[PDB]
Order: C-alpha cells, then structure tokens, then sequence
C-alpha cells in the first residue's frame, strides 16, 4: 500500500540566496551571470498561491546587495582627506541670475602636491549646500569634516541603473503573480513559474518613483495597512508622466594633482550665464494622472470624502525633496508644485544640486561626486508615487520616502520564492 | 507539454507522469562565497533525498512500490479521491503530520528484508 | 596495463573493459574561491551523469542494456565495424547529431516500464 | 536505543543492525572558505564511497553479498569468533593489510559478471 | 539494441581552472598543493590530437596567476609616500670609472621620523634612471612622483623563480605532445596523458629567454604566422648558451626609519671602485648557436636568402633592452653586441640598473627594489630568443619582447586541456 514518489510538484515558502544575472558599472559588472536569451515561463493551471509583498525577503536581499555593490565601487577610489581645509570663499556674482544669488561659492585653499615638501594654492566652485561657515567671515569648511571621511567617486564608473535579473538556485523556484488587480496580499490565481525575474533597474529616488514598470489596467493603491497612518502608500500609475530635468550651466572641469597618482576633480569657472536647475512636468498629464489616483483612493476612504494633496513635511533635504541621480549629478527638487490641490504650459520644479552625498541613510561614509562637464539634460518616466496619509470628512496626502526598500518592493511585489520538495508518499495498490 | 511544475495544479494521477521534469531541475570574493554556498546547498539537499531513498530500498527509481501497509488513520480516503480529485499540494497538507511516522516505517521494513535476503543466500 | 585513457586509441570492444579506470578519475581567499569552484564543479558534473543514468534505469551500472531499438539512420554500420574497427573518439563524432534523440528515447522507455512494473504488482 | 556509534563496543553481529544510524550521519570571507571546505569535503568523501560500492555491484545496499571467496590467509577465524566475539574496531585492525587486495578482487568479479549478463541478453 | 556505457575514453577541448602545485616566495608559497613524488604519465597508443599553442588558454591563466600573486606579495609592504620629496643631488665622483660617469647621484633629503613632530636629513644613492631633474639645478624628484604611488618590496621575500606545476581538476586531463619537431600547430602523434605539467619557472625577461627547456633535437622556429611580419618568432635552442652577469660593486645598505614600524632601505656609500654592470656571453658558443638558428630560418625564407641580424628598434628601455631580475636586482642589458651580423674571448654586454620598477606593462603601481648588499654574480642559460622580422633578397631579424605571455607560451606549447565525457551509447545486440 505505501508507495514512494520522487519528483513530485510540491513546494513550500522559503528564504534563500538568489543570484544576479544580466544581459564600469557601480553595481553589476562582470560579477554577474549572463542571462538566458530565451528564458522560460510556465503557466500553472489551477494554482492559487498566497503572496505578501510586505513580507517578501527578496526586497531585503536586494537592499543589501545594492549597498554592498555600491561600497565596493568606492573602495579603490581617491581619498579626499587633504581637502578638509579652511576655505576662503566669496560669492559667484558673474552673470548670476536672481534665482541663484548666493548659491555658488568661489573658494580658494592650500592643497597638497605630488611632492610632500610643496603646497599649491588652488580654487574651485562649491555649492552652498556643500560648505559650512565657520568662525574670518569668509572662512568655510566642507560640510562632512566633523562627521566623516570623504572619498571621490572614480569618474569612469557610471551610475546608470543598468537592470539586474534575480535568479533562483536549483531546488528553488520563483513564482510570479500575473493577476491584474493584485494589491500585494492574499491569494491570487494566474501564477506562473519563472527562471528569473524581469530586469529591475536599481533606480534610487524619493517621493516619485522613476523609470519603473506600469500597472496593467488602472492606477493601483497598495499599502500594508490602509487604515494605519504610520504606513506608506505605494501608488502605481498605469500611464507614465514624462518629466524633463536639467542643469543649464556649461561647466568645465579641472584636475588638481593632490599626490603621487591621485587627483581631485574640481569645478572650474562656469561658461556663459548661471541659471537654476529644474524639472518640467506637463501640467495636463499630471492633472489627469492625479485624477486617476484620487478616483482609486476613494475606494478606501469614501466617494464623498474630500481628498487633499499637500507638500512634504519639514526635515532633512534628502527626505523633503525629490532626490534623484541623473547625468551623474545629484538633484534635490521641490515638489510642492505637484502636490498642492483639493481633489484634483508645464509645472516647473526648482532644484538644488549637491556634490557631497551621504548615501542611503548612513553616517560615516561620504562621497564626493566629481562634476560633469557640459550641460545635463534628462528625460524620465514618473511611474508611481510614495504617499503618506496625514490624519473627519477629509484626508491629506503628502509625499514620502527615504527608505529605499519601498522603491524595490514596488517591482518585486509579483515575485515569491519557494522551495521544491520532491519526495512524497501516497497509498496505492501494489506490493513490493 | 508544460515543463517544470506544469502539473502542479493537476490531479495526483495526472501528475506523476512528469516526475523526470521536476527531478532534472534539482541538479568580489563575497559574491564568490554567496554563490558557492547556494551551489553546495543544492548538492547537499539532493544527496540527502537520494540517501533516504537508498535506505528505503528505492534507489534508482522515481516510482517505488514498498512493503509497508497504509494505515487508514493517516488518511481515510479511497483511491478514487486521492488519485483523481486531489493534487499533490493538497495531499501534502493532508498528511503532513504523518510523514515522519511513515518514513520510520519504510526504513524498518527495508532493514528487515535486507537481512532476510542474506539468510536466503 | 595502461591506466587512465590508455584505451583511448583502442577499438570500442577492446576498450569498454576499462570503464572503471575512467570512472574512478571523475571523483589568499581568491585562490580559495578558485579551488572550491573547481571542486564543486567536479561534483556537479558527476551527479548530473548519475541522475541521467538513473532516469534511464541504468543506476549502479557501467554497462546497461536498454529496451530502445537502434535506428539505422543514426549509423548504418554493422557490429563488426563498430566494435572491431572504430575507437570511441571516432564513434562519438559519427553520432554526435543523434545524441539528444537517443537520450530522449531512453527516458521515455524507462517511464513506460516503470509504470508497467507498478501495474503488475 | 543508542544512536550514532552506540554499537561501537558491540560485537560485529550485534552491530550491523545499526548501519542506517551511521550512514545518516555522513550527510569574514576566511570563515566562509573554511566552512565551505569542510562541507565540500564531506560531500566528496561520501561520493567516493558510493562510487566504490557501485563498481562492486552493491549500489543502493547497506549489506551486500558478493561472489568473491574468502581467503583464509586474510583471517583464519571461524564465523563464531568473528561475528560473536569481535567488534568492528578490532576487526578493522586485524585485516587492515588485506583491504586493498579485497577491494581489487571485488572490482574484478563485478566486471566479469557485468559482461556475462550482457552475453545472456 | 541501444546500450549505454559509462566510463568511455572520450574527450573534448575545454577551458577550465587549473590549480598550482609545487614540491617567502613572491609566487607559490603555502597557497599551493604539494606535488606527487611519483607522478603519472600514460602513453596513448594510436592517438592523434590537434594542438595549437597560439590558442592555448593555459597561457592566459598563467599570466593572470603570476600577476595576481605578484600584487599580493606587495600589498602588506611599506609605502614610500614620504620619499616623494625634492632631492638635492650631486654626482658620485669618488673612484668612478669613465663608463659610469654621471650614472650615480648622491641625493640628500628631508625624511619623516618615528615621531610626527620631527624630520631628519638623510642621504642615499640613486641611479640616474630613477630620478628626474626639475626646475635649483641640483633639484630632483623620483621618476614616479607624477604617475604613481610607490611601495617598497619586503626584503624577506625573494624573487627567485621557483617552479610551478599546473594540475587538472577531476573530470579534466592534460594531454602532452611528445612529438619531436612539433611546431606548435596541427595534429601530432605520440600524445600522452599527464596529471600535471612539469615544473615551469616563472622567469621574467625580454629578448632572450632564460633558464627554460631545450629543444630535443634541433633548433626550432615557431610562429603563429611565419609570413606575417606583425607576429613574433619564438626560437628554441637545442643547446644552452651560458651567460654570466654581474654588478661588481660592493654595496652597503642602510635603514632609515620613516615612521612607527616602517623603514626605508637606502643605498649607502659604495665600498671600493665603482664599475659598470655587465653580462658575458661566450663568443664561439653564440656564433655556433646563431649558425643553427639561421640554418632553420632558411627553411621558411629560402636557402639562397640573405639573413641579417640587427639590434632592437628604439622605444622604452623595458623593451629595447634585455631585461631580467637576478640576485634581487633589475638589469637592463644592451644586446646590440649579440645581434649584429650578416648570416652568422667573450662578448660583453653593458647593463644599466634600476631601483624603481614598473612591472608588466602597468601604470599606477610602482615598486622600489631595496638594494642588495655585497656583489652580485649570476649564471644562467639562454635557451631561446624572441625575434621580430623587419620587412626582396634579404630579411632582417631584430630582438623583440615585452609581452610576457610569449615567455610562457614557450613552455606550455606542449600541453592541452581536455574534458572527459564518460557517457556514450552504441548499438549492441542485447535486450533489457
Ligand atoms: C530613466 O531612463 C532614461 C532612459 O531609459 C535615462 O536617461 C538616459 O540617461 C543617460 C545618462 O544621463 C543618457 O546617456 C548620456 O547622454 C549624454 C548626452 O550628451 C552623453 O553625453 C552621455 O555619455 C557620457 O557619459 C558616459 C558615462 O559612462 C560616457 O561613457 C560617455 O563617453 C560620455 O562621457 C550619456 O550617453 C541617456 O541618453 C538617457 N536616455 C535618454 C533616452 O535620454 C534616465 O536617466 C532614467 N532616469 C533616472 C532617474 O535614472
Ligand atoms: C637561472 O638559474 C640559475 C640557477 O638554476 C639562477 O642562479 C641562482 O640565483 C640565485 C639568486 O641569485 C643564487 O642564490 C644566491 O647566491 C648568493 C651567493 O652569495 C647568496 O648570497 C644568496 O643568498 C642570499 O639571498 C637569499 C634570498 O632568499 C637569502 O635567503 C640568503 O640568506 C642570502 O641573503 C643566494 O643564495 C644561486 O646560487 C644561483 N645559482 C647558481 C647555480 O649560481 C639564475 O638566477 C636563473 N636566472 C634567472 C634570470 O632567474
Ligand atoms: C573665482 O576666484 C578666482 C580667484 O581666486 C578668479 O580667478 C581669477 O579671475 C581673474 C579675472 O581676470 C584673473 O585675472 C585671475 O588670474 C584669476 N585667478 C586665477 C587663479 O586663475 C575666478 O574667475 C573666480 N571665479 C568665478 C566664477 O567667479
Ligand atoms: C518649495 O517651492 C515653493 C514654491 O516656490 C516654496 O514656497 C514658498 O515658501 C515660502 C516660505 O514661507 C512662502 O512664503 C512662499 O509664499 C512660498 N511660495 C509659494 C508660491 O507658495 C517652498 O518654500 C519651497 N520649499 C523649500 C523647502 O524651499
Ligand atoms: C516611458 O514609458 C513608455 C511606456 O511604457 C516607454 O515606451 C515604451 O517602451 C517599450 C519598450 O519595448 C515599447 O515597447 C513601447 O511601445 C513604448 N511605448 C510607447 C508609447 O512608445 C518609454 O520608453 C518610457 N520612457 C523611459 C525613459 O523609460
Ligand atoms: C611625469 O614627468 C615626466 C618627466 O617630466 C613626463 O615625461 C616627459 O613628457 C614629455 C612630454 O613632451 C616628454 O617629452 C619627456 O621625454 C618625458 N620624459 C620622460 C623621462 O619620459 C611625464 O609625462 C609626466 N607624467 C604625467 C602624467 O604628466
Ligand atoms: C654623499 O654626500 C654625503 C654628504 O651629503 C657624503 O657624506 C659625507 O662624507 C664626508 C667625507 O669626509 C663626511 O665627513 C661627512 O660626515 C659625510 N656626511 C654624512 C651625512 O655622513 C657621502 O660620502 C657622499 N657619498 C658619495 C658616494 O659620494
Ligand atoms: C648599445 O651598445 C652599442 C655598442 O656599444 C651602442 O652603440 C653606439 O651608439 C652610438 C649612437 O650613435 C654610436 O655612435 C656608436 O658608434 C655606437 N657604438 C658602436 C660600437 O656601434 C648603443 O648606443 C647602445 N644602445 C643604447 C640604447 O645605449
Ligand atoms: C643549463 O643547461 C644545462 C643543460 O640542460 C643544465 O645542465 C643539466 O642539468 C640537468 C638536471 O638534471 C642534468 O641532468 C644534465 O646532465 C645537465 N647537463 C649537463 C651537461 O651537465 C644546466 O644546469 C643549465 N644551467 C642552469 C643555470 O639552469
Ligand atoms: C557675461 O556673459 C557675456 C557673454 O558674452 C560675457 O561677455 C561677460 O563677460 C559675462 N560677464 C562676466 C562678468 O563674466
Ligand atoms: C553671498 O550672497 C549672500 C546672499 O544672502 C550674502 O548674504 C553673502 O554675504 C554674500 N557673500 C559675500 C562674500 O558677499
Ligand atoms: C595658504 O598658506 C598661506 C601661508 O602664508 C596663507 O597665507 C594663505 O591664506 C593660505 N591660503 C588660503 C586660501 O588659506
Ligand atoms: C488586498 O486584497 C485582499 C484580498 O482579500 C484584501 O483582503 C486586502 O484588505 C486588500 N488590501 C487592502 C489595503 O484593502
Ligand atoms: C491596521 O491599523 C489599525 C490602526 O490601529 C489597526 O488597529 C489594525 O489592526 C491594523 N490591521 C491589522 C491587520 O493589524
Ligand atoms: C520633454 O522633452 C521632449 C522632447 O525630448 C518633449 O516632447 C516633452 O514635451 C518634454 N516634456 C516636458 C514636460 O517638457
Ligand atoms: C510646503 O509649503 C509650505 C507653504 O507655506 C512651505 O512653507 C513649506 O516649507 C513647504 N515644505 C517643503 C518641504 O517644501
Ligand atoms: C497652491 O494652490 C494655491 C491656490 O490658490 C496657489 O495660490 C499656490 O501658488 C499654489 N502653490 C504652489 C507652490 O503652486
Ligand atoms: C560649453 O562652452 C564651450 C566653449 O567653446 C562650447 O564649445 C560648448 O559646446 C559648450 N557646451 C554646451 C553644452 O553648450
Ligand atoms: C494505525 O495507527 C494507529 C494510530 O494512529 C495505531 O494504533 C495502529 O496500530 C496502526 N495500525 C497498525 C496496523 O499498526
Ligand atoms: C470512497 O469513494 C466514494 C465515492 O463517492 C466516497 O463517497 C467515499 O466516502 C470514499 N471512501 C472514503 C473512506 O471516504
Ligand atoms: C528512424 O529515424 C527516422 C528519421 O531519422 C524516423 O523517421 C523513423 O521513424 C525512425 N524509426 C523508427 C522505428 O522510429
Ligand atoms: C557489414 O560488414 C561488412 C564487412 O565487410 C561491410 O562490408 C558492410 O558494408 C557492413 N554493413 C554495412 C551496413 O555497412
Ligand atoms: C590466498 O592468498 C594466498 C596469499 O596470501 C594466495 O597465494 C592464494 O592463491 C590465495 N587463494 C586463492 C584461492 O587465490
Ligand atoms: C573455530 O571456533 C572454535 C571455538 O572454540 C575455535 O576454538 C577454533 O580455533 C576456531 N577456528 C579457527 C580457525 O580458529
Ligand atoms: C679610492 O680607493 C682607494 C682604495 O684604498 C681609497 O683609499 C680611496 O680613498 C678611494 N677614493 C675615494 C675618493 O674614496
Ligand atoms: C654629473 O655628470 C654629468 C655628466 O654629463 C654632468 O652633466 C652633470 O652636470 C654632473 N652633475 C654635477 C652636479 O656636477
Ligand atoms: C631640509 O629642510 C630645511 C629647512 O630649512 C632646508 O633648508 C633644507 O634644504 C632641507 N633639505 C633638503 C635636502 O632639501
Ligand atoms: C607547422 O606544422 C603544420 C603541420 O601541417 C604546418 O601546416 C604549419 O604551416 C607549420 N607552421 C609553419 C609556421 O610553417
Ligand atoms: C599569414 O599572414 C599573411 C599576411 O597578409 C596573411 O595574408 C595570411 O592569410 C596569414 N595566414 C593565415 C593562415 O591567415
Ligand atoms: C661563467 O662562469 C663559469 C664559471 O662559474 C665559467 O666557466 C664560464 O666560462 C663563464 N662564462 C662566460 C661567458 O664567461
Ligand atoms: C642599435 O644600433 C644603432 C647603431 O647606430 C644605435 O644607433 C641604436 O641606438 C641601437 N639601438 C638600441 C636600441 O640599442
Ligand atoms: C657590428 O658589426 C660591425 C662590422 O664592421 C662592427 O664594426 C661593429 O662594431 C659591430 N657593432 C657592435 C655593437 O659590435
Ligand atoms: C665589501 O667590503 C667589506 C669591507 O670589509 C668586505 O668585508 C666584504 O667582503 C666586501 N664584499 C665583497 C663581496 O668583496
């Protein structure tokens, strides 16, 4: 009566190590497995599987992998310890517009040279957000000097978010939920087995999610607990909103030798006029998009509820603004022009630029972003929002963010990792 | 037809014809260690199942007929329900609590016949 | 006599008496990773061949007689040429294009008898 | 009863009923390498013994009866002393010098019957 | 009819990772497997195998392994950053012969001390090839100061080229071609299987190949394409030519403390007379050897062709001279006295010595070779040449080199790595 089968199509929830695969990067370079040009996907008929995007450890793994890869790409680069000196700074007033009056500072300092016996007097431009006035009214220091060592990113390694595919090790499988109108939790039909995830771009941003995937039919609202005001709401658009960002300043770069085989990349004089960095969002598109978002929020809050949008709360620049990295430079844009309405050309968002960046939410590891020559222009898709609900007839929504896991959870919500358990027994009617 | 786990939603007797489909899918130094650990584990898991089939007398087989009777207390169902209505995922849940008992019995009956076969030679 | 690969230049029927000779030869952290990868790979390659023999019903054997007929289109030669004139290196080249067909057929015939053997019990 | 190596002080015929007890117990990057090497080695040692049982025709068994006669020069004792008085540790010392001879003979007799079995088919 | 065999003596070309084995080294120390005192070699009767030394990836692997081992042996050693200072230099004129007038410079400088508060005035001797005049006519800097950081090799690790055996992992095998008169490509009979290669010494040199293996019968000319003047010709001698090199200067060494637990090894005053380093090649032996080389070149170029030898073309010292490392010091010898003839006591080759070495062909990692006390004398075998053909009745051959892979290709030409494929099927006459 007892019979033993091996190769039985049974699985259990599991947590394992996934490996990266992909078709001068910060992240995946040669330490990444080449992908399968014709990957498989198998539809599972009559299979219902429970998914929970808020308990998905693929998110934790991706967070750890991208931070570790980030650090490994800075480890061999030039230390800028010799740069933490007293700076003598004045204002840049040459062909400066009103929007940036006081934003750039012209600083001179005594830097080391290839030879230990000699110093050189050099100057460079810094943004006001990179420096601290000390004491002598022209004396400044870089912002990180009392907190951390700073290194210069190697200007050969780009920050372009080249996609990574996560693949399961043998004995494991990745299940994908294809059920449209899947809100991140509970069971879903239409489950398929895949070898690897689709390519997910490690785009780093706050408030607005850029260059991600789109919802299949309608705008979707996902949250761990929609009635808990301490939780974030991830909003996935079913259409992109195009955003055009720029730094309209023709910059030049100069190399300062600071030691035997090391150089600092400094910003030289700006060619032409000096103007403020900004992003343009089409107003009509934004308005239609916001339309769809409210229609869906009402499904959870009432169709007779007043829904208001408001700008972010105060706090650190890295959280209160829309942070992104494009063209190799780090932008901090003011989104109060996008979130200012009751219910529901172009909208111009002014932006600030920084050179000294404290990544993720760490303290102790700062990096200096070498300046980029020429003029930067970026075109990207807003594919979703991170909102926080401020809270009896109205609700207020504000932009949120800063926890990078929310930016990956939004792409990995469809995937689950399971472990295959090939043995099983059953009654039959035979006897050895 | 469908490949790996394609039969997962099929009934137990519709499935169990695809056993080779699943059996074949079981097969900077920090990234090196992570990948090796994943590969070493796949090997170790594979070998534990093979050792277990071996001690039960099922080495080299995907379908092994044993000499242990089925206890109706493990699952009081007939063959029609088990093989024609249920899927393997459902079955695994139904008898989860009896798996270790069954495994112990399978080992014991093999030890007994392994010895009887020596006495007959 | 000669050891590993000593029979490589011998004919197929002169060779194939040395199967255990070849079967037994299949078994600063950066240098650590390189050596472990080589060792892990040797294990994985060994196990894939063993799994394959298993699903064909040839587990535990070096010479396995199967129940699949030879198609003359794969190689229209008699036994005298194959076993007395040819070497294994030459043979492997001659039928390279049919290897996957043959492997698929071997798996299928094992699945069929594995099931027939259950019905007879 | 007692678990792993519990029978070590028992006689050979009292032991050898516990074979599955022992068979189942065979299964910062610097610490990573040390642990992986230990795990890889456990796998390699396991597989070498399994390959060896395979070439002797004992695959899948814990007690394998062979077709090689015992030479009294290896140990001139009767069954009563070997199975009822001696332990396996004592026996291993007594015939240590003949282990490789016996292993060679076991391989040879398997090669001969493996071939005879082909001629009969 | 179908039968399955396992353990079939069949193989395919393959590329794998080989491991090192061997019987205070730069290269193989304890991270190397002890060798088998009685290694096996199995002759394969009736096996013809195609070899191609120019596509042999064992060469690429060896190149990578020796560079990586080299770097790992410098990683823990003293950094000489504090040495890149302005030097005040004069000439060494004390008992200096004419051949070296102006070759050594006596330089003083202000070096750091164990204590951060104090400096010390020290002096040392440098070769003119190690320094650059700057600006003040006595001011010099070390040559690497505007290019790279320099480290001091640890004077406990020798550079002696102790042999390495390459061994295949299980499932793979190394095939050796024993066919005498094998020119590196095409099929050859007389193939044997080996567990490992013979011991190959990682000798690093240009132009002349030292201490390698000899041809079995006659001098052999090997090339990828003998009619392509862009390719090198490797010439393997069937007899050694003995070469005796020396640095006839009784040097002394002094240790300068430069920090808390670090010291710089400087060259002190030379004891006795100062004379030029040189190498002696027996003339008659060289002439007979060259005789044999031409006789064989004529097989490819015509037996009525005029063959001329000429010295190297201009370019970097590391290429135009015969570079080698002996006794712990790096020599650059002038070979124009060896390659100066139409067709076909001792020949003295003058040599230069350097302390600052840029290994392989890299930029950014320089090393300082501590001086060796006493007098250096080396005896070695010239076992072959690297020639380049300069090119209608005559051909000119000149010394070449600098690409280290050509020095290993000359020892690994006999070996091929193959993968064993133990399964196979065949018709038989039996039925399960
Ligand atoms: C969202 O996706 C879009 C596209 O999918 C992405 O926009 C792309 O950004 C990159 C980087 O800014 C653009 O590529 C650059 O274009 C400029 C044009 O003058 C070139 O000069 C750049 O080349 C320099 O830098 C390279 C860095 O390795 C060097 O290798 C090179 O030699 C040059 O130095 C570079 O080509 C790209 O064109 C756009 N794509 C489009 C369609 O505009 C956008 O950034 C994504 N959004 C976010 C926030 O990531
Ligand atoms: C070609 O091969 C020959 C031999 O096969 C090789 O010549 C050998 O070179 C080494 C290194 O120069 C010689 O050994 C040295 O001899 C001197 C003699 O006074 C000793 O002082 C040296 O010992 C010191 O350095 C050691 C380094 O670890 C210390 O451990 C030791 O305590 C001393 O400090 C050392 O013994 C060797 O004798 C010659 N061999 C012969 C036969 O002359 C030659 O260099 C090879 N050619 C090339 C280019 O590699
Ligand atoms: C930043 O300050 C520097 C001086 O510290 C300015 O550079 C000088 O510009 C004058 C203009 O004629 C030149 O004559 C000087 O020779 C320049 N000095 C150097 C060191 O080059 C610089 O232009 C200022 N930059 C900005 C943007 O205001
Ligand atoms: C983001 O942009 C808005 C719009 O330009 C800034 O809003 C101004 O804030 C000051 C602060 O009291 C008000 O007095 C102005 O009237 C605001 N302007 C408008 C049009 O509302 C806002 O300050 C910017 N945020 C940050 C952090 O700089
Ligand atoms: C913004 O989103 C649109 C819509 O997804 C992207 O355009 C699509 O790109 C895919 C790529 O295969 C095409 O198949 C679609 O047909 C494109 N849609 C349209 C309407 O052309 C667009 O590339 C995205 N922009 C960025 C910067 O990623
Ligand atoms: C480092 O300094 C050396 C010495 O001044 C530079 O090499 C010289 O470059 C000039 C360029 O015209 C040549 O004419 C000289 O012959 C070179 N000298 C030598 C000794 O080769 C070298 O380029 C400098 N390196 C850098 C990165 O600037
Ligand atoms: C290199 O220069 C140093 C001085 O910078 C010479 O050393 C001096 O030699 C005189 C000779 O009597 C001594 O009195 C001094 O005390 C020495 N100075 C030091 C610091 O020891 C040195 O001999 C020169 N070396 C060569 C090879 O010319
Ligand atoms: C290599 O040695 C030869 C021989 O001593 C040097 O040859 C001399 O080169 C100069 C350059 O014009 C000629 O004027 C001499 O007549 C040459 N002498 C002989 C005997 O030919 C050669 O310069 C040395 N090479 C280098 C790079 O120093
Ligand atoms: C130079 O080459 C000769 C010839 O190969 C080497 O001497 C041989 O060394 C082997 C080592 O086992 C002996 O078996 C040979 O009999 C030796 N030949 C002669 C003629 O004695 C010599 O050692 C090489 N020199 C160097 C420095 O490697
Ligand atoms: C402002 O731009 C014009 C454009 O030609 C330039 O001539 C002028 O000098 C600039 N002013 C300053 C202060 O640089
Ligand atoms: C730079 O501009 C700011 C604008 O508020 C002003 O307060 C500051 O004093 C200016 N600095 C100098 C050096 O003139
Ligand atoms: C550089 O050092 C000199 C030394 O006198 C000092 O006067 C000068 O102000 C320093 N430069 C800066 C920008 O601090
Ligand atoms: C998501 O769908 C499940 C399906 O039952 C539902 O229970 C859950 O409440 C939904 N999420 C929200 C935020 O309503
Ligand atoms: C959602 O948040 C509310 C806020 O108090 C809490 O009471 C409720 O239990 C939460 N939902 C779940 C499923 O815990
Ligand atoms: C962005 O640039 C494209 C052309 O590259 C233009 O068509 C589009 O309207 C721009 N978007 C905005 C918001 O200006
Ligand atoms: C939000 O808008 C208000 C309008 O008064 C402004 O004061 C506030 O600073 C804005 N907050 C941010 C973070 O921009
Ligand atoms: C927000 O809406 C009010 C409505 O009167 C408008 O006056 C204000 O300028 C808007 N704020 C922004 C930042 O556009
Ligand atoms: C920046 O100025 C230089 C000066 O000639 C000009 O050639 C270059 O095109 C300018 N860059 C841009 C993006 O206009
Ligand atoms: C069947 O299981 C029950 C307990 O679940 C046990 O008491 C009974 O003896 C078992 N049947 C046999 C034949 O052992
Ligand atoms: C046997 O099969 C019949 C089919 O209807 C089912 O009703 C009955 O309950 C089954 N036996 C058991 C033990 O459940
Ligand atoms: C033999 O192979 C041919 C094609 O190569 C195929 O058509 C034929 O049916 C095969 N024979 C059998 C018995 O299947
Ligand atoms: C059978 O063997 C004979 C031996 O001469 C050979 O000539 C004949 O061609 C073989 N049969 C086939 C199918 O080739
Ligand atoms: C038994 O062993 C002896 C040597 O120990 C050997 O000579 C004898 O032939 C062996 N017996 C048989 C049957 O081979
Ligand atoms: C056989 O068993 C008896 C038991 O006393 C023992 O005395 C005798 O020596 C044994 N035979 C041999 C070969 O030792
Ligand atoms: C030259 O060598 C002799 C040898 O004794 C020595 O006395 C003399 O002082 C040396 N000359 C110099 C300048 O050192
Ligand atoms: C050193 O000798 C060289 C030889 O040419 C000469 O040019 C140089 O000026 C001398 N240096 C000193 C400091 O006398
Ligand atoms: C060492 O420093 C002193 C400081 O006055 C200077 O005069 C001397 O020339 C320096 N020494 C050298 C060799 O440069
Ligand atoms: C090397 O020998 C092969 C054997 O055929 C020949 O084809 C090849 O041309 C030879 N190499 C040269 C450079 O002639
Ligand atoms: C050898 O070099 C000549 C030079 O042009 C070229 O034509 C010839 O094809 C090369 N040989 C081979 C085999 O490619
Ligand atoms: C090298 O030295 C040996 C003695 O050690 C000597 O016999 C030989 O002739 C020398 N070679 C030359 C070229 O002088
Ligand atoms: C080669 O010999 C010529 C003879 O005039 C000489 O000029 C040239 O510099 C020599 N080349 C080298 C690299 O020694
Ligand atoms: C090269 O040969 C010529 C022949 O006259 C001779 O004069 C010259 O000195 C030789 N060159 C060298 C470097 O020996
Ligand atoms: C170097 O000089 C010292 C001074 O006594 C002497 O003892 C030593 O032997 C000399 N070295 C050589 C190699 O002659």
């Amino acid at each position: 009566w007892v019979t033993v089968y091996y190769g039985v199509p049974v699985w259990k929830d599991a947590e394992t190590t996934l490996f990266c695969a992909s078709d001068h990067n910060v992240w995946a370079t040669h330490a990444c497995v080449p992908t399968d040009p014709n990957p498989q996907e198998i539809h599972l008929e009559n299979v219902t599987e429970e998914f929970n995007m808020w308990k998905n450890n693929m998110v934790e793994q991706m967070h750890t992998d991208i931070i570790s890869l980030w650090d490994q790409s800075l480890k061999p680069c030039v230390k800028l310890t010799p740069l933490c000196v007293t700076l003598q700074c004045t204002n840049v007033t040459n062909n400066i517009t009103d929007d940036m009056r006081g934003e750039l500072k012209n600083c001179s300092f005594n830097m080391t040279t290839e030879l230990r016996d000699k110093k050189q007097k050099v100057y460079s431009l810094f943004y006001r957000l990179d420096v601290v006035q000390i004491n002598s009214n022209k004396e400044y220091r870089l912002i990180n000097c009392n907190t951390s060592a700073i290194t210069q990113a190697c200007p050969k390694v780009s920050f372009e978010p080249i996609p990574i595919h996560y693949c399961a090790p043998a004995g494991f499988a990745i299940l994908k939920c294809k059920d449209k109108k899947f809100n991140g939790t509970g069971p879903c039909p239409s489950v398929s087995t895949v070898q690897c995830t689709h390519g997910i771009k490690p785009v780093v941003s706050t408030q607005l999610l850029l260059n991600g995937s789109l919802a299949e039919e309608e705008v979707m609202i996902r949250s761990e607990n929609i009635t808990n005001n301490a939780k974030n709401i991830l909003v996935q658009f079913n259409t992109p909103v195009q955003i055009n960002c720029t730094r309209p300043n023709n910059n030049t770069r100069k190399s300062i030798r600071i030691g035997p085989g090391q150089a600092f990349y400094a910003t030289g004089d700006i060619i032409g006029d000096i103007r403020q960095a900004h992003c343009n969002v089409s107003k009509a598109t934004w308005n239609e998009t916001l339309g769809k978002v409210v229609k869906q929020l009402r499904k959870h809050f009432g169709n007779n509820t007043i829904i208001r949008f408001a700008n972010s709360s105060g706090g650190d620049l890295e959280v209160t603004t829309h942070s992104f990295n494009c063209g190799g430079e780090f932008f901090y844009c003011n989104t109060s022009g996008l979130f200012n309405s009751t219910w529901i050309d172009s909208i111009t968002l002014p932006c600030r630029i920084k050179q000294i960046i404290n990544m993720w939410q760490r303290i102790g590891q700062a990096m200096y972003a070498p300046p980029i020559q020429g003029v930067i222009r970026c075109v990207s898709n807003i594919t979703g929002l991170i909102l926080t609900r401020d809270g009896s007839t109205t609700e207020t929504f504000r932009p949120g963010g800063g926890d990078m896991r929310d930016n990956w959870r939004s792409e990995l919500y469809k995937y689950k990792v399971v472990k295959i358990e090939p043995l099983g027994v059953a009654p039959t009617r035979c006897k050895r | 037809f469908l490949g790996f786990l394609g039969a997962a939603g099929s009934t137990m007797g519709a499935a169990s014809m695809t056993l080779t489909v699943q059996a074949r899918n079981l097969l900077l130094t920090v990234w090196g260690i992570k990948q090796l650990q994943a590969r070493v584990l796949a090997v170790e898991r594979y070998l534990r199942d093979q050792q277990l089939l071996g001690i039960w007398g099922c080495s080299g087989k995907l379908i092994c007929c044993t000499n242990v009777p089925w206890n109706s207390s493990w699952s009081n169902r007939n063959l029609s329900e088990i093989w024609d209505n249920m899927t393997w995922l459902q079955w695994d849940k139904e008898i989860s609590n009896y798996t270790q008992i069954i495994y112990g019995l399978l080992e014991e009956s093999q030890n007994q016949q392994e010895k009887n076969e020596q006495d007959l030679l």
